């Protein structure tokens, strides 16, 4: 949609790659605030909104923390503790047009800069002087919402540009998106150290003929310590014996 | 909200809507030079009929702004366009008498016509032929009547047609609050902005001829060394104490002594350096000679060449059916669109002209960042003197042995330095006091202080002293001489190229500075000088924003006028031709002419 229409979606309960949007080499600008992307797939937040729309190619740079411009300030703002990251492409070979691409539009005329994350969505013709304007533009009347001229051939700075700015929000409700785990392989028979699910130790995993009920996890025999696991990926019942030791 | 952010406003919500319109028009513009077809035609009219009536009503709502309390000067000088009268101050009847007056002075001077009197009933017109028989030959009599004959066919019948445009423009001129059209002219350089920097209409011409002086201690010289050569060549048609006539001048206004060099040609045996042979033997093309052209550009300093360009700018073969004009071009489309136009060819003159065209390109990006009402330079002379800077770098000797177009074991001396120099100056120097001449006699008949009869006469008499052309055939009152001329009748202000060539001159001597290179102005090289590109993106990127005596403060620092690269270039030939006519007195005398 047009940038005075930013489109905004929130997702939430999903598992989220971000290394293979950092492994993308097609995408033209790829910066992140928060912190690292390489890092983005570890730590996790409890939901994603997007902020989705095209602008042209020179006003790249409105979209920043802390930035202001004519898109800034009256179609989309941004606060300055910004998390997450922005991310946009060339679209000439998609929204530049032979015939002018007049649909995209955006607001020149406001009373007041938007607020961060907040959308003016009226068409009000405006006063840019002192007399009122009724209906038809006269004197101090200017079309609040410039359409764009988008050619194919009108020069890099000129391209229609899609940008994604997504933010992590990380409210009190627990984490609903989170990067993958990456889960090994397995061994047995051998003194290793396991992690299985969070619960971590050492000793040796062996098979067990025991019987887990189908919705237990793990079983601990008496004194609480942890005799039998079972593998969240194949489903069977395993056993745990400590690694020998003695004077 | 006080009114000058309701002028800001208006001047955005006007620019908006008029770069789209502006690309659009120029658009179809390219299409018709790069497609030359009858659809395109009504695509230009279509297109330009649309243009002037979305541009007319905007300048037409600019006047309910009082245009006095902007304490931006840029966004008053932004207004200052819209707010002007144009010609539709005019009433209906005069502003279309002038414009049909002004379509029949075109079309008759596009459509000289003169029969010699063998054939009568065939003419011959400028076009190649007649025109390069009067201006490519050896001979006293032919030339003599041409002259005649276009003097008494497009002067003829042009004297009250040239009076009564005259006397309208400058009465368009009052309807613009101006006592006389030559202030029109003159107000491109005037600026009542800087305190400091301002200037008026008026000093710039009583400084053109302050400028024009100090040459003719050179131009005396030329003048005797092309006398005494005329004496060699034309046996006993001159007077020593006088000058040459008009058709010996090489073009029927004086305008270049080219064609007449071969007559004063200082020494034949060192020719001019040509590289044609080494650039078709080097095998580079078109293609090659651009992109040489931008890595020289580059060791210069100014960045690459935006992309497109390589595939909407055309280079050569127009061809086929798809024909294309090819008059050398540089086409600022807007929206970050540019084309360049030619028949770009393998030759050392076609590379400096294709220079000329490709640094015109490259200050058209220079203002990229300025609105549509800031997109040119400071003054209308400065993109030409820059589209010559690099034409007169990139001939040097020294420029074409550092990319190979010489041979690695090339020398030059005295003799080749001295044949270049006087060439150069056939061209350079030997316009300057017609372009002066012709300049001033425009700003006299705009004033009106001479009488009707004062017109050719006064002309002649004036160009007698001034070029030095005596009168073989006089025109008296029923002919209009400078009727004759291209920019006479079509409107075009003429001082521009008088300040384009000392403009060019201190640009390129104050590089010459700035590059590191020792000697004469005329064997200096600028490239692979990257300071000297960060100093010409300083000069270039002020653009139309800022007045043009502020752009005439870090490249020299002297906001007035000068004349010292044009007395320093060609100092050699000075010295040359100074011991060269010893034994004749230089001047020429103003009584002799070749009838009596
Ligand atoms: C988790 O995904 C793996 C990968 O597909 C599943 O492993 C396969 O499960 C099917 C179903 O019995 C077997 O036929 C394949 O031989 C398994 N492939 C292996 C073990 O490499 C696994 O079943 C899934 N976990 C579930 C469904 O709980
Ligand atoms: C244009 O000419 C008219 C005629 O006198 C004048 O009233 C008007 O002020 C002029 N425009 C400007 C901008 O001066
Ligand atoms: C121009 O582009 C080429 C290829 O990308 C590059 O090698 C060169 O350094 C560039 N020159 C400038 C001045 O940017």
């Amino acid at each position: 949609a047009s940038v005075y229409a930013w489109n905004r979606k929130r997702i939430s309960n999903c598992v989220a790659d971000y290394s293979v949007l950092y492994n993308s080499a097609s995408f033209s600008t790829f910066k992140c605030y928060g912190v690292s992307p390489t890092k983005l797939n570890d730590l996790c937040f409890t939901n994603v909104y997007a902020d989705s729309f095209v602008i042209r190619g020179d006003e790249v740079r409105q979209i920043a923390p802390g930035q202001t411009g004519k898109i800034a300030d009256y179609n989309y703002k941004l606060p300055d503790d910004f998390t997450g990251c922005v991310i946009a492409w060339n679209s000439n070979n998609l929204d530049s047009k032979v015939g002018g691409n007049y649909n995209y539009r955006y607001r020149l005329f406001r009373k007041s800069n938007l607020k961060p994350f907040e959308r003016d969505i009226s068409t009000e013709i405006y006063q840019a002087g002192s007399k009122p304007c009724n209906g038809v533009e006269g004197f101090n009347c200017y079309f609040p919402l410039q359409s764009y001229g988008f050619q194919p051939t009108n020069g890099v700075g000129y391209q229609p540009y899609r940008v994604v700015v997504l933010s992590f929000e990380l409210l009190h409700a627990p984490a609903t998106v989170c990067g993958p785990k990456k889960s090994t392989n397995l061994v047995k028979n051998k003194c290793v150290n396991f992690n299985f699910n969070g619960l971590t130790g050492t000793g040796v995993l062996t098979e067990s003929n025991k019987k887990f009920l189908p919705f237990q996890q793990f079983g601990r025999d008496i004194a609480d310590t942890t005799d039998a696991v079972r593998d969240p990926q194949t489903l069977e019942i395993l056993d745990i014996t400590p690694c020998s030791f003695g004077g | 909200s006080t009114i000058e952010e309701q002028a800001k406003t208006f001047l955005d919500k006007f620019n908006h809507e008029a770069e789209d319109l502006f690309y659009q028009s120029s658009l179809a513009s390219w299409n018709y030079n790069t497609n030359i077809t009858e659809e395109n035609v009504q695509n230009m009219n279509n297109a330009g009929d649309k243009w002037s009536a979305f541009l007319k009503e905007q300048s037409t709502l600019a006047q309910m702004y009082p245009l006095q309390e902007i304490q931006n000067l840029t966004v008053k000088l932004q207004l200052q366009a819209l707010q002007q009268n144009g010609s539709s101050v005019l009433s209906e009847d005069k502003s279309k008498r002038l414009n049909t007056i002004l379509n029949t002075m075109s079309t008759i001077y596009s459509t000289g016509k003169v029969c010699n009197p063998d054939n009568p009933q065939e003419c011959l017109l400028l076009e190649p032929g007649l025109n390069e028989i009067m201006a490519n030959s050896l001979d006293y009599n032919e030339r003599l009547w041409a002259w005649e004959s276009w003097r008494s066919e497009v002067g003829k019948q042009l004297r009250p047609l040239y009076e009564e445009y005259v006397v309208l423009k400058n009465e368009m001129a009052r309807a613009n609050h101006y006592e006389d059209y030559g202030d029109y002219w003159r107000g491109d350089y005037e600026v009542n902005g800087v305190d400091g920097y301002d200037y008026s209409r008026g000093q710039l011409i009583e400084d053109v001829e302050h400028t024009f002086e100090e040459i003719k201690p050179l131009y005396e010289h030329l003048h005797a060394y092309v006398r005494a050569k005329l004496m060699n060549a034309y046996p006993s048609y001159i007077s020593p104490i006088g000058c040459l006539p008009a058709h010996l001048l090489g073009d029927m206004w004086g305008r270049f002594w080219t064609n007449l060099y071969s007559l004063t040609v200082p020494f034949g045996q060192k020719p001019n350096i040509d590289v044609t042979d080494a650039m078709v033997d080097q095998a580079w093309d078109a293609q090659r000679i651009f992109k040489e052209a931008e890595k020289f550009f580059v060791s210069v300093g100014l960045p690459n060449m935006t992309q497109g360009f390589w595939e909407n700018s055309m280079l050569t073969d127009p061809g086929n059916v798809q024909k294309a004009v090819c008059h050398p071009t540089a086409w600022d489309l807007g929206k970050g669109d540019f084309r360049i136009l030619m028949c770009t060819k393998v030759t050392m003159d076609d590379f400096l002209t294709a220079h000329h065209e490709m640094g015109h390109i490259q200050y058209d990006m220079a203002y990229a960042a300025q609105p549509f009402l800031l997109r040119n330079g400071a003054n209308e002379g400065f993109h030409e003197a820059v589209g010559e800077i690099m034409s007169l770098s990139a001939a040097t000797p020294k420029h074409l042995k550092s990319i190979g177009l010489l041979s690695p074991d090339f020398q030059e001396d005295n003799e080749t330095e001295i044949n270049f120099l006087l060439k150069q100056a056939l061209t350079i120097v030997g316009t300057l006091p017609f372009t002066y001449m012709l300049e001033k006699w425009r700003w006299m008949v705009f004033k009106g202080e001479i009488p009707k009869d004062q017109w050719m006469k006064k002309w002649w008499e004036m160009k007698r002293e001034i070029v030095g052309v005596v009168e073989p055939v006089p025109h008296d009152e029923t002919y209009c001489d400078p009727a004759s001329l291209f920019h006479v009748s079509n409107d075009y202000s003429f001082i521009r190229y008088y300040t384009r060539t000392l403009y060019q001159f201190q640009f390129q001597e104050a590089l010459c500075q700035a590059a590191k290179h020792e000697g004469p102005l005329h064997k200096c090289d600028i490239s692979n000088s990257t300071e000297a590109g960060q100093k010409l993106f300083n000069m270039l990127r002020l653009g139309k924003s800022e007045p043009w005596t502020l752009a005439l403060e870090n490249v020299v620092g002297a906001k007035n006028m000068n004349v010292r690269p044009l007395l320093n270039y060609f100092e050699p030939l000075f010295t040359w031709l100074k011991d060269q006519n010893k034994n004749s007195f230089v001047g020429w005398s103003t009584d002799w002419s070749p009838y009596a």
